[PDB]
């Protein structure tokens, strides 16, 4: 009879995981302040990692990786990619990004303007996007003056907007791909076989952020064609793979998924020495949400990594069961839907 | 030559002190009767080992140590132990009833009645010193005497020896060997009143020593003897520079200079390697790179914490055995390219290295195997604040209900000292977060 | 990686390696606190004896 | 040399007290004549805690025998270990207490209490460092209940800085002598709340049930009941009588077990309780030790929460396995331990086992479920007091009804105090 506590009531993924653990009859849920637990479904902010692994006679596991925020924050991700030799500034699968602190507060304002003027003089596309982790507040403009003034009005990041995205037909519309990745206590990287394409229901207009932002909330609130092409503006891999074969004469695995698996390995292997719990007094696993963008030339770009991701409604049951199987029952055995991304430890 | 006086308070301090002075005699070749054949200057001398041992006209080398305990049972072991001839009765101070795991009893009730006696005995050893560096204080956080009487002693030492340095070897409470439930109370109370009187404190969590003994020595249920022999090895590595010829950490002042840039943050993390079971007939001797790499594994630290999620302010490497500087630098260069070692922006990213050619000494018949080379790393990392966080949390749980508080109030302590001590710890936790977190 | 201040002797040697440049209460007051706590013990004991006398 | 002064008062206190000295004298190798005939130095390591050393290497128990009748103490003097007690430590009257708290506390025991205190003073003056006192008595009679609590109040007056410990036998209608036992128990409990640091609540209801349900004794006697008490008393004092690190003295035990001054009434437990040659495993000891059927207080632990727990294992066993089993019970039933007292379960191991057993475990629990015992006494008290029944036995000794009302309110406050920390 293993024990676990729940410290994030708003986690839809681990509410189901907690439900599944109780349904096995071999997991008992304790009070959220009870220290004699085997598993902690911890809170998002200020998780007390320092109090873990100090309970004699208890193997303790937590559903977050300490230090993983370096990958799951806008400014942190840009700094990590530029400063890590494993990724380098010449990283070909990440958009050219810059960390811009507001003037009311290192900073890369002059570096950003130097590259901006090169595109203006070079007759190239010079449209950038400003965003931050404190958003639901995103500005897309071709003028650098508007972008810098908007930030001054928390830390923001300015990266290149992909002016030539892959557009699904019929619709001539934008989309993004969300992949769920589970890393266990042994730092095995498991990629969920099922992804989702969060598609825009409005035609892409390169000359209004409804057709430019693929966020589900912005589509269900500001788009008048919500649910027209696919249910909930969510196209799954089976339909998308068929479309690629019919339209582009290629498969999802070859054209896109190979680059996605490469990006996931590169990011997680880079921070492995900093966050691994191989020889630590407690063990960690974490579910990640990777969001990608595909251009018209079938090149995959990494946009952001989510440290506390949700899941598609259809895929909640399968993914949450997979979390129990490989991340929880692997440490606490009871009485594949993932693709293992092999790597060197 | 400048002398150092060791003070052992409570059961943990006395028993650890007994283990350390046993190890010192083996390292310096001092027989249990106090005779040291290698010492050619009979009855005197200003050698490096004279900082810890005084000399009599008969050639006996007497430790510069004072043992204090409010209960006679533990020190009576020293009076009839193997090294009973080392000490004279003036060095051993015993009460009759202990502090009963009560900080207030050790600090106020019983401490007031014996503090003058201890200081007078300390004054006797100080009068034998031409120039006194200061004191090394061994005690536990959780015991009533180790927490209560130590804080009173540290206050008085700052009065009578204001220019002298004071260093601590403190035993952090661990439930696997703990004897009281109010140990979180005593630990915080003694930390609050000693914080401004201690220049450098080496915390040793009994949990870490317990697991190292279980993991690396194959001891199923380690005892205090198993724990103290390992602890004395770490203490010996820390104090070896004061007792042998060298240029790093040559006086107590240099410890604060090399490890404590901010006075309140004076709790360096100690990591020791290698710990090899003596029951292994043959073990592959670890290289300089392997033992140096092990200094960054939490499983070898004296306090379990993750330095990767903190920042370093200073780092000292203390090697004993067949170690040359070329191999140390080769190990350090490789470690930087593989480990997460972040320093604060206002400190250099470097290592102060000390090498003593004599390999570590193991007590015959002990649990630790002889090794060709060993290293103790002293790093001032903000990650050691995790021990404060755990300690403060347990304090908060009990104090919110005022559990066991009546025992302290009944000894004359005011309830406000609890909150005053807790607020000081809250400020201490804030100081660590400001330094090591962006 | 710079090695500085190499000191050597018979029993060992020490040095420093740099990888990157940087970017009390008086005796009177103590006695007052000890006596104040002792007085509180006496007051509490006197109250108990008063309670037992009743 | 941390000495303990033992006092046994009344019929129950002396009969149980005599068996306790009989049991521990066997464990320490002391014969009925006071001569040591053991084979281990561990027996004599802490022998001075309970025994004085006399001429001829004789070990005299530091015990004072008190009664208002000579009957029970005459039986003790003629018992197996009767000759080992100090003859001057037999302090007894002749009138008796008539199962009346007022007689023991106010009229009959008052005439005798000073002579008892003279013997206590004589024993204390020879102590190198007196820990305090342990008292064995019942709360349902007159001498152990009334005079016993009078002794405690006067001893605390003369020795305010010493620990007061009691083994208090709670009355029960199942094993009952008089209907006035709830009156005597309620009056005594308030005295214990104020003037003791540690009280082991030994419930005659639990002792009868263990003899009947578990030991399969159809007609339990007081001797059968006292056998359970002797085994329990030996176990709870093991840390005091043998070398060890945990709860080695009365004050350290009190600091570990008493988070609030009034909540110092402990539920004792013992294992094994066999009705016999089979070896008992460490997991079996731990399960029985925490089982309600092995509790001596007739309170259901699952109805309350554990404030603090002291566990003692006796015999040659695997201390590693003891730690695993102790952690297993806490981790599998953490809901019954308060979360605001971290690591409130402390475990001690002693190599020397009790007589006739290879393995034994003794349970000492400070559980809020002990309020069930006080509720039971309170209900029986009120059932009679609402009609002022049998009060004339007490008003005839000078007591007023107001003193009963205050005692009733005091115990209800104690019950409410336990309920406070059971919901926190
Ligand atoms: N490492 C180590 N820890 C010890 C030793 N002895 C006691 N401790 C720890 O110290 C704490 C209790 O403090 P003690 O030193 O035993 O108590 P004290 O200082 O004698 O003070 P009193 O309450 O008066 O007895 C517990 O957490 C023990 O685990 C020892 O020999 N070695
Ligand atoms: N460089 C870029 N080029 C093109 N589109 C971009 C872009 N950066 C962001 N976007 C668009 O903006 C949307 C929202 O950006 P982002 O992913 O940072 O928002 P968010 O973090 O609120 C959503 P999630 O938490 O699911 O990642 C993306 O889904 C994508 O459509
Ligand atoms: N366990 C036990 N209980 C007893 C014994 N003798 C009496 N009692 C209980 O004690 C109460 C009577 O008190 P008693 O000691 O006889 O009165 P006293 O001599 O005036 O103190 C009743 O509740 C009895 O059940 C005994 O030998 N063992
Ligand atoms: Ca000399
Ligand atoms: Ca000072
Ligand atoms: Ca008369
Ligand atoms: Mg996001
Ligand atoms: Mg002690
Ligand atoms: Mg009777």
């Amino acid at each position: 009879m293993y024990t676990f506590v729940v410290r994030d009531e708003n986690s839809s993924v681990y509410a189901e995981v907690s439900r599944l653990l109780l349904a096995t009859g071999q997991w008992k849920r304790l009070r959220k302040d009870n220290p004699r637990f085997n598993l902690m479904l911890g809170e998002r902010n200020r998780l007390p990692f320092g109090r873990l692994g100090h309970e004699p006679g208890l193997v303790q596991l937590v559903n977050y990786y300490r230090g993983a925020d370096k990958l799951c924050r806008k400014a942190s991700l840009v700094k990590l990619i530029k400063t890590s030799p494993e990724l380098s500034e010449s990283c070909t699968w990440f958009p050219e990004s810059y960390v811009i602190y507001p003037t009311n507060l290192t900073d890369e304002r002059e570096v950003f303007l130097a590259a901006y003027n090169r595109r203006r003089e070079g007759r190239e596309g010079n449209v950038w996007i400003a965003k931050s982790s404190a958003g639901a507040g995103i500005l897309i403009s071709s003028e650098a003056s508007e972008l810098l003034d908007f930030i001054d009005e928390q830390v923001h990041v300015i990266q290149k907007y992909l002016e030539k995205p892959l557009l699904l037909e019929p619709g001539h519309r934008k989309f993004d791909i969300r992949s769920w990745v589970l890393v266990d206590h042994l730092y095995n990287i498991y990629l969920y076989r099922e992804g989702v394409l969060r598609t825009s229901s409005e035609p892409y207009n390169s000359a209004d952020k409804t057709c430019h932002l693929t966020n589900h909330c912005i589509q269900k609130e500001y788009s008048k064609n919500y649910g027209r092409y696919e249910e909930g503006n969510e196209m799954f891999f089976e339909e998308f793979n068929q479309y690629l074969m019919d339209a582009l004469n290629t498969t999802l695995e070859n054209s896109i998924l190979l680059q996605i698996k490469h990006i996931i390995r590169s990011c997680l292997m880079c921070i492995e020495p900093a966050i691994s719990t191989k020889h630590l007094h407690y063990q960690s696993f974490q579910l990640f949400g990777f969001d990608f963008m595909v251009d018209e030339e079938l090149k995959v770009w990494l946009i952001e990594v989510n440290g506390a991701p949700a899941c598609a409604q259809k895929l909640y049951a399968e993914l949450c069961q997979g979390i129990v199987d490989v991340a929880i029952s692997s440490v606490f055995p009871l009485a594949s839907i993932f693709i293992k991304l092999h790597h060197h430890h | 030559m400048r002398e150092c006086i060791s003070i052992h308070v409570g059961q943990a301090g006395v028993q650890i002190g007994n283990a350390c002075w046993e190890l010192y005699c083996l390292e310096h070749g001092i027989q249990p009767d106090g005779q040291m054949p290698s010492d050619k200057t009979i009855g005197g001398g200003d050698d490096s080992f004279n900082t810890f041992f005084s000399e009599t006209g008969a050639g006996k080398h007497v430790p510069r140590a004072v043992f204090v305990d409010l209960e006679p049972t533990v020190i009576d072991e020293v009076r009839t132990g193997t090294y009973r001839q080392l000490f004279h009765p003036e060095q051993l101070i015993t009460g009759k009833e202990d502090a009963a795991n009560n900080y207030a009893r050790g600090h106020y009730t019983i401490g007031k009645e014996i503090i003058d006696l201890v200081l007078d005995r300390i004054r006797k050893l100080a009068d034998q010193c031409t120039g006194l560096q200061g004191f090394l204080v061994f005690h536990s956080f959780g015991g009533g005497t180790g927490s209560g009487f130590t804080s009173l002693l540290m206050e008085r030492l700052s009065v009578d020896y204001g220019k002298k340095s004071k260093l601590e070897f403190s035993i952090y409470p661990a439930p696997q060997v703990s004897t009281a439930v109010v140990e979180p109370y005593n630990s915080i109370l003694t930390t609050h009143t000693t914080l401004e009187h201690s220049d450098c404190a080496f915390m040793v969590d009994n949990e870490a020593i317990y697991d190292i003994c279980r993991r690396n020595l194959d001891i199923e249920r380690p005892t205090y003897t198993n724990l103290n022999r390992l602890i004395s090895q770490i203490v010996s590595s820390i104090t070896a520079s004061l007792r042998f010829d060298g240029a790093l950490n040559v006086d107590l002042t240099e410890f604060q200079t090399n490890l404590v840039p901010y006075p309140r943050i004076h709790f360096p993390l100690a990591t020791y390697a290698p710990v090899i079971s003596a029951e292994k007939a043959y073990h592959e001797q670890l290289s300089v790179a392997e033992i140096t790499n092990a200094c960054f594994e939490p499983a070898n630290q004296m306090v379990k914490c993750d330095p990767r999620h903190g920042k370093y302010m200073a780092c000292c490497l203390l090697y004993r055995g067949d170690v040359v500087p070329k191999d140390v630098n080769a190990a350090i260069a490789t470690i930087k390219t593989k480990r997460s070692i972040q320093f604060v922006d206002w400190c250099p990213t470097g290592f102060k290295v000390g090498i003593n050619y004599q390999p570590p000494t193991v007590v015959p018949g002990g649990d630790l195997a002889k090794v060709q080379r060993a290293v103790c790393m002293l790093s001032n990392t903000t990650a050691i604040a995790e021990a404060w966080a755990r300690l403060d949390h347990k304090f908060d749980l009990m104090y919110a209900k005022r559990a066991f508080v009546h025992w302290y109030v009944g000894e004359g302590m005011e309830e406000g000292e609890f909150s005053e001590a807790r607020e000081d710890m809250a400020a201490l936790e804030k100081d660590y977060e400001e330094v090591g977190v962006d | 990686m710079e090695v500085i201040e190499l000191n050597k002797c018979t029993s060992g040697q020490s040095f420093e390696v740099i990888l990157k440049p940087p970017s009390d209460p008086s005796l009177e007051e103590i006695q007052k606190k000890l006596e104040a706590a002792e007085e509180r013990r006496k007051y509490q004991e006197a109250e108990l004896l008063k309670h037992l006398a009743e | 040399m941390r000495e303990i002064v033992h006092i046994q008062a009344g019929q129950c206190g002396n009969q149980i007290g005599a068996k306790f000295w009989e049991v521990i004298s066997d464990e320490h190798g002391i014969d009925p004549t006071g001569s040591y005939h053991g084979d281990s130095d561990l027996q004599l390591e802490r022998i001075n805690v309970y025994y004085n050393e006399a001429t001829g290497n004789k070990y005299v128990p530091r015990a004072i025998l008190v009664d208002l009748e000579p009957g029970t103490m005459d039986s003790v003097r003629s018992g197996p270990f009767g000759q080992i007690f100090r003859p001057d430590n037999f302090v007894f009257g002749q009138s008796g207490a008539g199962n009346n708290w007022a007689k023991g506390h106010y009229t009959e025991g008052a005439e005798l209490v000073d002579s008892v205190l003279d013997v206590v003073r004589k024993e204390s003056e020879s102590c190198d460092c007196l820990q305090g006192f342990q008292l064995t008595h019942s709360l349902g009679g007159g001498t152990g209940s009334g005079m016993g609590t009078l002794l405690i109040s006067k001893i605390r007056e003369e020795y305010p800085d010493r620990i007061m410990n009691t083994f208090s036998v709670m009355p029960s209608p199942k094993v009952s002598d008089t209907v006035v036992e709830p009156y005597n128990a309620t009056l005594s409990v308030h005295q214990l709340v104020e003037n003791t640091d540690e009280t082991y609540c030994i419930d005659n209801e639990a002792l009868y049930d263990i003899c009947f349900r578990t030991l399969k004794l159809t007609t339990p006697t007081y001797g059968d009941l006292n056998h359970l008490v002797s085994a329990t008393m030996s176990g709870v004092t093991t840390c005091l009588r043998f070398p060890g690190q945990l709860n080695a003295d009365l004050r350290k035990l009190a600091v570990n077990m008493v988070p609030f001054p009034r909540l110092h009434f402990f539920m004792p437990g013992f294992a094994p309780l066999t009705s016999q040659y089979r070896a008992l495993t460490v997991p079996e000891l731990t399960q029985q030790m925490f089982d309600s059927k092995n509790m001596m207080a007739a309170c259901d632990p699952r109805h309350g929460r554990y404030l603090t727990v002291a566990a003692i294992f006796r015999g040659r066993m695997s201390m590693k396995e003891v730690d695993e089993q102790m952690l297993n019970v806490q981790n599998k039933n953490s809901s019954y331990f308060v979360e605001w007292i971290p690591n409130n379960v402390k475990t001690a191991v002693c190599d020397i086992p009790p007589r006739g057993l290879k393995m034994s475990a003794t349970f000492i629990g400070n559980s809020t479920a002990i309020q069930e015992l006080f509720k039971r006494i309170s209900e029986q008290f009120t059932a009679m007091f609402r009609r002022k029944a049998f009060l004339h036995w007490y008003t005839g000794e000078g007591m007023d009804e107001m003193e009963f009302t205050e005692a009733e309110s005091n115990m209800n406050d104690l019950v409410s105090e336990y309920q406070q920390y059971q919901d926190a």
